[PDB]
């Protein structure tokens, strides 16, 4: 009737990517955006924004019917699993996402390293002259476990298609693992690794099965 | 047309003092004054009250119930070697400053106080007789004029003093005195006819303490709310260009309420001290009459800003009544003056707090819209109106008109014609054509010089705009490669001010430092530094100023001239003060497209951040760079960030590889402490290494002094975060 | 009589437009969110006839920090105490810092009545972040988020019951305020039995300088009644509705109500407004129960 399933998974960074976060004031030794931090503390963190904005858009080019144009109308099929403010038939997101935090400094000040993020130098060729606009980027550092719970209700119609939505999240994590996910991912910075994709239940309402 | 004249009487009561001093003359100056108006002036009721301005001199009696009575007892009030400094008698002993007579212009270079003058008195002067003479052949004047005269009384006399004798009755001006003496010569006539008697205006008051001690007088004040909650909140980002028209509605707002009020009851404009930034100090008289009027004032101007605005906007009155005894005298206890204001500005804060009652509250809850479209700009959907993207509603729709009208040099008052800004009247922008022109009209900045057959009454405000709002991205960048698209925005805001307005100019027994005229010339005085010569400093530059009042400002535009033009206005202003008067403020860089809300607000933040440690404090660009301002234009501005500019700038592209190491060591402090001294000397030898064999000579003593100021002192290191900071954002890209 | 602390982490709750934010939030906020899932799981007709009980109440969100924190008094103290007199300047800058305070501590209810100034505790810091749009001509917006710290808690008192239980053991895993469509509400509930042997003065009956809460609203029969001679400060709080059959989504009016702390003189009586602006099949309901303390 009401069950609560939450993926619970480590994210694996298993290439440095680069986010721009907000103003430079917590990372102000580079050039262009830096990557967003904590304000409290300095652990580089991803907010969950760019999780919905980057994996609904890989996913309504492969289970769409008709070319889309403008977000919340493109594949209804879909549609009730992020949001639209046009369809009366569901408004509310039923996937809940989370801001994966850096879960890893608990083991990496005993191997010492150099910080949380390197900087890395840059530039382009005008096919005219030498070195232009040499500028730097601030990359992400290799082998950084993360938090990302993946929430999960039904709402009592959800009944006679439950089984064919576990399809579309399953498909969509793997899917994920083979693009880039961050910027300027077109020469290989992204690319992350779901470990240990678990799923279990917290209110308890609906067996497990399904795990994989 | 009876009552009119004992305004008049008043303010030229001592117009023979400036030909005394100019021309050389035995004659006294209530004696000389009367003969010299009568000769170009056919008067008579006028001129006697100037020949009886004194008490030793009674020509031969001439009147019973005369208007010349009541001029003695006004003129002590306002009372109490060339022109004694204001804030000199403000704290303790420092430097002993004076002025110079010159003239009042906002185009003219200011004249700061210093000790190079002349200490003896004025001299022979011929600057300041001949424009007074020159613009004196005047009609009668009636009620068709008002402040037709007053505008210009103060905008060349205010370097001129009145009666120069001792040092206690000396830093008071001319153009003050003779304006702040008329406003308790009106409350002496209110309060003589309210009551019943007459044939006291003679000579009856035969103790020293007899009228003194009866209270005849009235101290009102509010407290306009919804300043900085109307103008810096907004929606989105596209009323950036009408932000400049919106600081503009609620300037004329705050004078409109003194407009109203005092013409209402019968009074002029010396019943004012100090209009703007929702803050003032009216006085009135101790009468039935007076009281009635204000009650119901407050309750029908409220009344429409209920229906076209919401509980935003909110005016709450303070009255409080006191004694004349208070300021003269004896009684020269702080706690005697202060409690003056204690009787008005207590309800002030209770006011506030209880504003709506009964058959009001329900009215805002009863319930009859029903549609979705909004302007998208205040949050108000009441009669609507196609523009252009979106609907701007009416609240922000007449902004849109009057942004264009702020090149108009006049502003017409209408009844409806526009945007309507009272009970029954408007406000427009027009000028050289004059359609109509109902009454009261106000211009902006308008001293001197240009100067003709105009009639209106206006103050003073600050106005300056350099090329629109929403595009000073492209004139931060030069034109070969320096610079970001991005802009800064600085609140300048005054720190202390419960001192040297209440109780701060006690230093001395003898006199009783507790005048009200002493007290009203610290507003006048901080008023032109702060609303009249912020346009004349913030000149040749990319910035555009908003909301120049006398407490917060915002100053909005590129940072290529505001970082230097907030240090540079507090220099301006320690010589003004000798030194007695901290200030802060906040700098802080913002991205391009964003919305004024956050933008406004998250730079005020670092105002009340700024004084965790005292108060002569300030806050960079973030909430840690915690300094004491007089250390930024001594040592980083100094010697620091300026260093840079001339030994380093030889080296480019490969030398510009050090930089943003260097600052990540000087954050990383408190777990790694001596480690991280030991990693500072390996980057110092890079640098040296890795250039020209002919250019080591220039790079020499930047090694040694980087060195000594990482391990010197803690605050210390906070200051070569700053300069490394500014270095990289002047050129770059 | 029983409070439910949760904590939060990297939060949104807006106060007029979507790009502020505060660091508390209304109470018109939790009673709004417990009665729209109520649909969803299948029992919102059993809820309705709880609210309307008089004795289930709400409580607005409070600091906890090693202790439960309290709003500080409206217009208390009076003219009376000055709290070491020694100059004009120094009595006037202090006078500032309560009113910017935002909570007081539970030990502190008593001496802040005979005297006592002092800055509030910094609970946390207010951090914006940034989003855009790549294809959509690279428009972009900005919204702030609420990222506590040093240990900042909140605690909501209710009543105990079979049923309050099960309904907010799922709001924790479904967001509250703020961007929901993201994660800017998740916390972790933590129960417990005994509150505490000194905030147990929540009294509805007797009139001893009581202090209304959460945002209260009188009624059409006692109104000026008890609004003279009192403390208050009117604040705004509404938006567009969220509905699932409109095809529009009314604007919901305007109910200015009080603010969190504010001193009155009687007991009020507590009512549930219906915000209807055109048609619904529904009805927006409200909170509108303010509590008092015997302070
Ligand atoms: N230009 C001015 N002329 C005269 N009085 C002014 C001016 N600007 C502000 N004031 C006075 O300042 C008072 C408000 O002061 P405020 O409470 O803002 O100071 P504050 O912020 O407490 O100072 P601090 O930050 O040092 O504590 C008003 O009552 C007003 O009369």
């Amino acid at each position: 009737t009401f069950a609560k399933i939450k993926f619970s998974a480590q994210i694996r960074l298993e290439t440095g990517l680069h986010i721009g976060g907000s103003d430079a004031f917590a990372a102000i030794g580079a050039i262009d955006s830096p990557v967003i931090k904590d304000p409290i503390t300095n652990i580089p963190i991803i907010p969950g924004s760019s999780l919905k904005g980057k994996m609904r858009t890989l996913l309504a080019k492969v289970y769409n019917e008709k070319v889309a144009e403008k977000p919340s109308d493109d594949s209804d099929i879909l549609s009730r699993l992020f949001g639209n403010s046009k369809d009366k038939r569901f408004k509310m997101g039923r996937l809940i996402f989370r801001d994966a935090f850096l879960s890893n400094a608990d083991e990496l000040d005993s191997l010492g390293v150099r910080s949380y993020t390197e900087v890395k130098f840059e530039n382009t060729i005008d096919r005219i002259t030498a070195e232009a606009n040499p500028r730097q980027i601030e990359r992400a550092i290799r082998n950084s476990t993360f938090d990302f719970e993946l929430i999960y209700e039904i709402t009592d119609e959800n009944e006679n298609q439950v089984e064919e939505d576990f399809k579309v999240i399953r498909d969509g994590l793997k899917l994920l693992e083979l693009d880039y996910l961050g910027g300027s991912g077109s020469r290989g910075y992204g690319k992350v690794a779901f470990e240990k994709l678990k799923a279990t239940t917290v209110f308890g309402n609906y067996d497990v099965k399904t795990l994989n | 047309k009876e009552k009119i004249d004992l305004f008049y009487g008043a303010l030229l009561h001592d117009i023979g003092k400036v030909i005394q001093r100019a021309t050389g003359e035995r004659k006294k100056h209530a004696l000389v004054g009367a003969d010299w108006f009568d000769e170009i002036a056919d008067n008579q009721v006028i001129s006697d009250q100037i020949r009886y301005h004194m008490a030793n001199y009674q020509s031969d009696k001439l009147g019973n119930d005369h208007l010349a009575y009541i001029t003695y007892i006004a003129d002590n009030i306002a009372s109490g070697t060339n022109q004694a400094d204001i804030f000199n008698v403000f704290g303790a002993q420092t430097d002993k400053r004076y002025f110079k007579p010159t003239v009042l212009n906002l185009k003219s270079k200011p004249n700061f106080a210093s000790a190079t003058y002349e200490p003896f008195s004025k001299g022979d002067y011929a600057a300041i007789a001949t424009r007074i003479k020159n613009e004196l052949a005047e009609f009668e004047f009636n009620q068709a004029q008002i402040d037709s005269l007053l505008n210009l009384f103060e905008a060349i006399l205010s370097f001129v003093p009145s009666s120069t004798n001792s040092k206690e009755i000396a830093d008071i001006s001319l153009a003050e005195h003779s304006r702040l003496t008329a406003a308790f010569a009106l409350a002496i006539y209110d309060y003589l006819e309210d009551k019943g008697r007459h044939n006291y205006k003679e000579d009856l008051f035969t103790k020293a303490s007899a009228f003194y001690e009866e209270e005849a007088f009235l101290l009102a004040s509010f407290d306009l709310s919804g300043i900085q909650d109307f103008i810096y909140n907004i929606a989105t980002s596209g009323a950036a260009k009408q932000l400049k028209a919106r600081s503009l509605y609620l300037d004329f707002m705050s004078e409109y309420i003194a407009d109203s009020l005092l013409d209402k009851l019968g009074l002029n404009r010396a019943n004012l001290l100090y209009v703007g930034g929702g803050h003032a100090y009216f006085v009135l008289a101790n009468t039935e009459k007076t009281v009635e009027t204000l009650v119901q004032f407050e309750k029908d101007f409220n009344q429409f800003l209920l229906a076209n605005f919401q509980t935003r906007l909110y005016v709450a009155f303070g009255w409080g009544s006191f004694a004349a005894k208070d300021i003269m005298s004896e009684l020269n206890s702080p706690e005697s003056y202060r409690q003056i204001y204690q009787k008005a500005s207590r309800m002030i804060s209770e006011k506030k707090i209880s504003r709506y009652d009964y058959r009001t509250l329900m009215l805002l809850n009863r319930g009859g819209k029903s549609s979705e479209r909004e302007c998208e700009i205040c949050h108000s959907v009441e009669n609507l109106v196609s523009y252009h993207d979106q609907k701007v509603c009416d609240i922000c729709r007449g902004l849109y008109q009057f942004s264009k009208e702020i090149a108009h040099d006049h502003f017409i008052i209408t009844e409806n014609e526009g945007l309507p800004i009272g009970p029954n009247a408007c406000l427009k922008g027009v000028a050289f054509e004059k359609l109509s022109q109902e009454s009261f009209s106000r211009v902006y900045v308008k001293n001197d010089y240009k100067a003709g057959t105009i009639k209106a009454t206006h103050v003073f405000v600050g106005d300056y705009q350099c090329d629109e709002i929403h595009k000073y991205a492209a004139l931060s960048k030069n034109e070969d490669g320096l610079g970001i698209k991005r802009l800064a925005v600085v609140r300048l805001d005054v720190d202390d001010l419960g001192a040297a307005f209440m109780a701060g100019f006690s230093r001395q027994g003898n006199g009783q430092y507790s005048t009200l005229s002493r007290s009203a010339t610290f507003s006048r005085s901080m008023s032109l530094f702060f609303k009249v010569y912020i346009n004349q400093f913030a000149s040749d530059k990319k910035l555009s100023i908003i909301y120049a009042g006398g407490d917060d400002v915002f100053a909005i535009g590129s940072w290529q001239d505001i970082i230097a033009f907030t240090v540079e206005l507090r220099q301006n202003f320690i010589k003004w003060t000798n030194g007695k008067l901290t200030l802060s403020a906040g700098i802080g860089l913002f991205a391009d497209k964003t919305p004024i809300s956050l933008m406004a607000h998250q730079t005020g933040e670092l105002e009340e951040a700024a004084k965790g440690n005292e108060k002569d404090s300030i806050s960079l660009f973030s909430s840690d760079y915690t300094f004491k301002f007089d250390r930024f234009i001594t040592n980083v501005y100094d010697d620091k960030l300026e260093q840079i500019r001339y030994f380093f700038n030889h080296q480019d592209e490969r030398g510009k590889n050090f930089i943003y190491k260097l600052i990540e060591l000087l954050r990383n402090y408190e777990s790694e402490e001596k480690m991280n001294v030991a990693r500072l000397a390996y980057y110092l030898t890079r640098l040296e290494e890795l250039t020209d064999k002919d250019e080591r000579d220039k790079f020499k003593q930047f090694k040694k002094l980087f060195f000594k100021w990482y391990t010197n002192n803690e605050s210390d290191r906070k200051e070569a975060e700053l300069a490394l900071l500014l270095y990289v954002y002047e050129i770059r890209k | 009589y029983k409070l439910y602390i949760m904590t939060f982490q990297n939060a949104h709750f807006g106060s007029g437009t979507l790009d502020s934010s505060k660091l508390t939030f209304s109470a018109d906020r939790i009673f709004s969110a417990l009665v729209l899932e109520s649909l969803k799981m299948g029992k919102l007709d059993a809820f309705l006839a709880e609210a309307n009980q008089d004795k289930f109440t709400l409580t607005d969100a409070f600091p906890f920090q090693f202790g439960p924190f309290l709003p500080k008094p409206i217009g208390y103290p009076k003219h009376d105490q000055i709290d070491q007199s020694v100059d004009v300047k120094e009595v006037r800058r202090q006078a500032k810092l309560s009113k910017k305070l935002q909570f007081l501590a539970l030990e502190n209810v008593d001496d802040y009545l005979n005297g006592e100034l002092f800055e509030n505790e910094e609970h946390a810091v207010i951090d914006t972040v940034t989003k855009n749009q790549p294809h959509k001509d690279g428009n972009l917006y900005q919204v702030a988020t609420t990222r506590f710290s040093n240990d900042t808690s909140l605690y909501v008192i209710a009543n105990e019951s079979d049923l309050l239980n099960e309904l907010m053991s799922s709001l924790q895993y479904s967001g509250l305020g703020g961007k929901r469509s993201s994660g800017f509400g998740r916390f972790e509930l933590d129960i417990q039995n005994i509150p505490l042997e000194l905030s147990d003065r929540l009294t509805k009956n007797h009139s001893d300088k009581v202090m209304s809460l959460t945002t209260a609203l009188p009624v059409d029969a006692d109104l000026e009644e008890a609004m003279e001679d009192g403390h208050y400060l009117l604040t705004k709080s509404s938006g567009f509705a969220f509905s699932h059959a409109t095809n529009e989504n009314y604007r919901k009016q305007d109910l200015y109500k009080f603010a969190s702390g504010s001193t009155f003189s009687k007991t009020f009586e507590g009512q549930i407004v219906d915000v209807r602006p055109l048609d619904f099949p529904h009805a927006v309901l409200n909170y509108a129960k303010p509590l008092f303390f015997k302070l």
